[PDB]
């Protein structure tokens, strides 16, 4: 079974990133281990394109994943990322198609929401991002300290909501003190449909 | 982004064995611009070779030009070999006379 | 005097030192020709080659120098910021220069690259940066951050760029229209099974603009596989592949057309 | 194949209520439907205990499911809901047994967020409960209006936190009007570890 | 006079009415005997049968009406709650009574449950209510809000219910040590293939225990699968199955012990 | 939580064709308490029986006696037909004489 990966948003929004198309099948067989990937670019077979399948030997099986690097441009102007699997104990070539959503995208609401007094009884609180009506569900937040990075933090899941839009919530746990100490925090939200990708919003006591 | 770079090596004046030419690697197209290239003579690095200054193309790859003095052979080969991220092995690329 | 031809500036700046790369350099072109070379090591604006013997103002180089170092200022300055907010190294490039108009004005350029992709522009007419991703942020409000910046920028490519292409023209006259033309050959060698490949090669010439044209018993027959590439001294060399059916050879001839000649020149085996 | 699922958390605590362990099997196949469904309940057989299967005809196959009702006490008690499915083109008797976690548990920590004010720009508001550091994942909140149902709301799953615990939001929105006529409202949380399986937390201007 | 034989109380109420069942409703019971019926519709504690004749005090009946009145208002209350927050129907019951230590006071019992299941108790001696489900609040809470509902739960449990016990066992004797000896009868008939089944039935005793034992040849035998059920006057009815194998009938007998016979007495098919 | 009733049949004192007695119908371990109940001869319900309270046990389901007099025959049949939300056809018990 082929499945096949986007390119995570926040790596080809940035060109000091580089984007991949992940093509990760699940089986193959012994005697058969020989699938050869095809990888296809809008029409085009890129031979390499600097695809690099690297070998793992699993359950009672193999885990076999080629990884084809996306050129940013390429991604945003959606060409179709085609994986293809051989072999010879599967009868038909297994075909995979992704490209980026083409559209219609939603701009994604950031509100920034404090710990409650109650929770200011307890020694750590909690920094919660709300983010909401956004579409596609492909979002990326993250959360800094004043303004470097905080490794502290918890992302829900995009959910599904009334509108027909996406939502989540991201959860900062500081120390008490951390907060008390007027230090400003902040998420910082990419998805396609905000500025330059990029939004951020800030938490200040 | 990253991308390859593309290797080709040709001479200054048409060759003839036993006169005085220049030797010219023309390495394109690539991304990073961190790069390591040498002259080699039948397998090993030539010392004291010449450069141009580094730059770029309206699709922003980069480009630049190594070269020296040398005296074609019939038996001496000649190649240029060029390290880069993009590569697992470096590579090698031999001169062809004809180009 | 060869009107508005292209005045186009080079710019970059690395993190990664371990190849020994200068931290920002800079390379400047008149058409196909490189006049002028920069780096951070050294910072002076010197000419190259041909270019030294052009009778120029007394305080010609001085005045490129100087527009040189604020660039490199900006640039390097735009790294450390980016360094501080994301994990990684970075690469950071522009390209900035101008065209005349045919009353004698200026058709400007100015574009940005971070990690091999275009993040980032300039409209000197109204003095504003432009992106769509989260490091032309952290990049254009670093430089918004000193009003001057922007202002100087303008200048640079609405004034300064129309002015210099204008004083090349005139002075730089015999660099300009020089048709050295090129010194031909042609040869034959093995293909794949069955097949064998003709290359014509052309050494030695300027301007770039070179067309090759093969010729089976004196009809038009393609152009082959071309490519070129500099040449080390100022000329250029290239080249065109095709192939033939083994024992086919002597049918053709190569012929090639440049400004350098007085008509086109065939070639034979 | 057969899926076993719990009766609804709400189900087995409220004595008003009618907890079901439902058995969801889907293919069984046709020439042999005849898949005879048994229930164990610890270790004994319940016949029927009202167990109701009720056919379904499917994609290209026949999705069955039986439902045994289950006395609160005895689920509360952990007791072993083992459900067993037959037929002939099964070699083997395909088991199945739930039971409820077996414990540790973790009491859910209930804090009411409202709207910010950069939302009172919006002329509809939302209101947040966070409900942390639960364990296991099996919870139930709820919203009411003044003291009445308010069907306009959206849950997230529960996601695990760096903790080991588990946590959710759970997003009313109401009209900003609503919320500024210092209107009460409420979010009332369902899980084993609360004081008699239930607890509110109230939201007012 | 049988020492604190237990006074119990059986409460419900109920939201669906399509089956014509009143809104509220209780019975009381001394050991196994009913004594007293109530609903919402007549508002009247009556005798059941045998307890009309009786002595008792003058105040006697007046006093139990409005002790169950009160139980009325608290219980017919709690449903309509329920309805308000919790969409259904509900079915609400308690048990609450006592039994005597010897030196003549009260051990109690109260307890509570919701659409089948237990959700509340009640500590008489501490005046407060216990749960564990969301429902418990929303009733428990109810209640609460008027502190003699608390007070006068605690004095019917601790206080009357023993005084009315003690005032039964003697006014009452007559009653309570009633011995009518069972009427016995034994059968048998055609069972699963190659058995038979025997039926052993007890009519028209009190008090409800009864002993079955069943002998083959003489020799105990086992005891059958048994029954009880109440027989609509009074006194009871009862009955043991047993399985042997066909053509082996006439080797058992049916043997039963009860307080009003002398010694067993055995019965013959 | 749901319980389907259990019914159970018999006679006040030991039945004899042609003589009056009174036929009980025990109908336990019930929930919920909304139940129909009726005495049937001949597969048609007999008018006007009695009823005692309704009362339960201490595992809290239900249990109530429906009755009437009767005089057994040896070809009338008599049983006790009940309905509740646990049946989804009423069930009908017949009257065995030996119970
Ligand atoms: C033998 O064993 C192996 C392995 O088993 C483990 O466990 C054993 C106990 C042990 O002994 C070992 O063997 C071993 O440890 C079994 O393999 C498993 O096989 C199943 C399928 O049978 C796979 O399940 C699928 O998973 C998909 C999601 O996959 C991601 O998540 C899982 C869980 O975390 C990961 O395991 C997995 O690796 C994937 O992570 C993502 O990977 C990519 C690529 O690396 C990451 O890429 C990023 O790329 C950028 C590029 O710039 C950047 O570099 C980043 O750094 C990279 O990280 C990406 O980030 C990862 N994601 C995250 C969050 O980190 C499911 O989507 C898939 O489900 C779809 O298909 C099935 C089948 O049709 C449907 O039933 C299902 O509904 C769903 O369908 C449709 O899919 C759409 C797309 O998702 C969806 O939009 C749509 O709504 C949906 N439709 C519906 C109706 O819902 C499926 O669940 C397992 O992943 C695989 N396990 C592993 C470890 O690989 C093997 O089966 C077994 N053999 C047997 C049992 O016979
Ligand atoms: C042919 O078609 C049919 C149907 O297809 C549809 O689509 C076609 C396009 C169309 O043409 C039609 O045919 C049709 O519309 C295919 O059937 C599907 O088959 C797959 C499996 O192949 C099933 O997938 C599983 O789903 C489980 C979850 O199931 C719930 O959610 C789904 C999605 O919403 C529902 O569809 C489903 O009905 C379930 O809902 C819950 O149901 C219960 C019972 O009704 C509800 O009960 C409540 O009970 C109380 C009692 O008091 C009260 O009465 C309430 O009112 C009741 O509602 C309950 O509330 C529902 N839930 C909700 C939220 O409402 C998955 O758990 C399961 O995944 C486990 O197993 C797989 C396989 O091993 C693993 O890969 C997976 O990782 C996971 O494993 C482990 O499971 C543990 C338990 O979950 C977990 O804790 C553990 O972490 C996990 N391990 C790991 C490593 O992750 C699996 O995904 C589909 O459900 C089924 N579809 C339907 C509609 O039934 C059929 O395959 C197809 N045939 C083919 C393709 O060949
Ligand atoms: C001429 O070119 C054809 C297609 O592309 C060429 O080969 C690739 C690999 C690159 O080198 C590209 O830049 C070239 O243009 C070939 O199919 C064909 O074989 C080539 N023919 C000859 C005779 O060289
Ligand atoms: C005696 O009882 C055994 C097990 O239980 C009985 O039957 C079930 C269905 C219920 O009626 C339960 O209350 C009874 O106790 C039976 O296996 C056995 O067959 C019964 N024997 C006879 C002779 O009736
Ligand atoms: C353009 O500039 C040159 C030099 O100043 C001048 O000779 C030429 O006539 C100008 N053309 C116009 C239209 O101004
Ligand atoms: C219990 O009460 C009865 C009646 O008052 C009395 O006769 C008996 O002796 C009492 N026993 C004790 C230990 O008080």
């Amino acid at each position: 079974s082929v499945f096949l990966f986007p390119p995570k948003p926040k790596d080809t929004l940035m060109i000091s990133r580089t984007p991949e198309v992940t093509c990760v099948v699940v089986d193959v067989s012994h005697e058969d281990p020989q699938v050869k990937f095809n990888w296809y670019v809008d029409g085009v077979q890129v031979h390499n394109a600097k695809t690099k399948p690297r070998e793992q030997q699993y359950n009672s099986t193999y885990r076999v994943v080629s990884v084809l690097t996306v050129l940013h441009q390429n991604w945003l102007d959606g060409k179709e990322y085609k994986c293809k699997v051989s072999n010879k104990a599967l009868p038909a070539p297994i075909e995979k198609t992704i490209s980026k959503a083409k559209g219609q995208p939603r701009e994604p609401q950031v509100y920034t929401l404090p710990p409650s007094r109650e929770e200011m009884t307890k020694n750590q609180v909690s920094l919660t991002c709300l983010v909401k009506g956004f579409y596609p569900s492909d979002i990326a937040v993250e959360w800094e300290s004043n303004g470097q990075p905080e490794n502290n933090y918890k992302t829900t899941p995009p959910v599904l909501d009334s509108d027909g839009s996406f939502f989540l919530y991201s959860k900062l746990t500081v120390d008490k003190s951390r907060w008390q100490q007027g230090n400003v925090f902040s998420c910082s939200v990419m998805h396609e449909a905000l500025h330059n990708h990029y939004t951020q919003k800030s938490l200040s006591l | 982004i990253q991308k390859t770079p593309q290797i080709q090596v040709y001479s200054r004046h048409p060759p003839e064995n036993g006169k005085p030419n220049f030797l010219n690697c023309y390495v394109s197209q690539f991304h990073p611009p961190q790069i390591e290239i040498e002259l080699l003579k039948n397998g090993k690095k030539i010392p004291n070779i010449e450069m141009s200054d580094l730059s770029f193309s309206k699709d922003w790859s980069f480009y630049i030009l190594a070269h020296t003095e040398f005296t074609p052979t019939e038996t001496d080969v000649y190649a240029c070999r060029v390290k880069h991220v993009t590569l697992k092995e470096p590579k090698t690329v031999t001169w062809d006379r004809d180009m | 005097a060869e009107p508005r031809l292209p005045l186009m500036y080079h710019l970059a700046a690395v993190s990664d030192l371990s190849t020994g790369l200068p931290s920002f350099w800079a390379t400047g072109w008149l058409g196909a020709q490189q006049y002028l070379t920069y780096n951070n090591l050294r910072q002076e604006a010197d000419p190259c080659g041909a270019w030294i013997w052009e009778n120029q103002v007394s305080w010609y180089w001085e005045k490129e120098t100087t527009d040189l170092k604020s660039k490199e200022q900006l640039f390097l300055e735009a790294i450390r910021t980016l360094e501080n907010q994301i994990n990684g190294t970075f690469t950071l490039q522009g390209l900035l220069g101008c065209e005349l108009a045919p009353d004698n004005s200026s058709l400007p350029t100015a574009v940005f690259a971070l990690n091999g992709e275009e993040f980032m522009r300039f409209n000197p007419r109204t003095g504003n940066w432009s992106g769509e991703w989260p490091e032309t942020d952290i990049v254009g409000n670093l430089w918004m951050k000193q009003p001057e910046a922007a202002r100087k920028e303008s200048e640079f490519l609405l004034t300064s760029c129309p002015e210099r292409l204008l004083g090349h023209l005139e002075r730089g006259r015999q660099n300009l229209e020089w048709k050295e033309p090129p010194s031909m050959r042609l040869k034959a060698r093995p293909g794949n099974s069955g097949s064998s490949v003709l290359t014509c090669a052309a050494f030695s010439f300027y301007p770039p603009e070179l067309k090759f044209r093969f010729l089976r018993n004196g009809l038009a027959s393609g152009s082959g596989n071309c490519s070129t590439g500099p040449n080390g001294d100022g000329s250029f060399h290239a080249w065109s592949l095709l192939e033939v059916k083994r024992g086919d050879e002597h049918h053709y001839q190569c012929q090639v057309e440049h400004e350098g000649l007085a008509q086109p020149l065939t070639v034979d085996l």
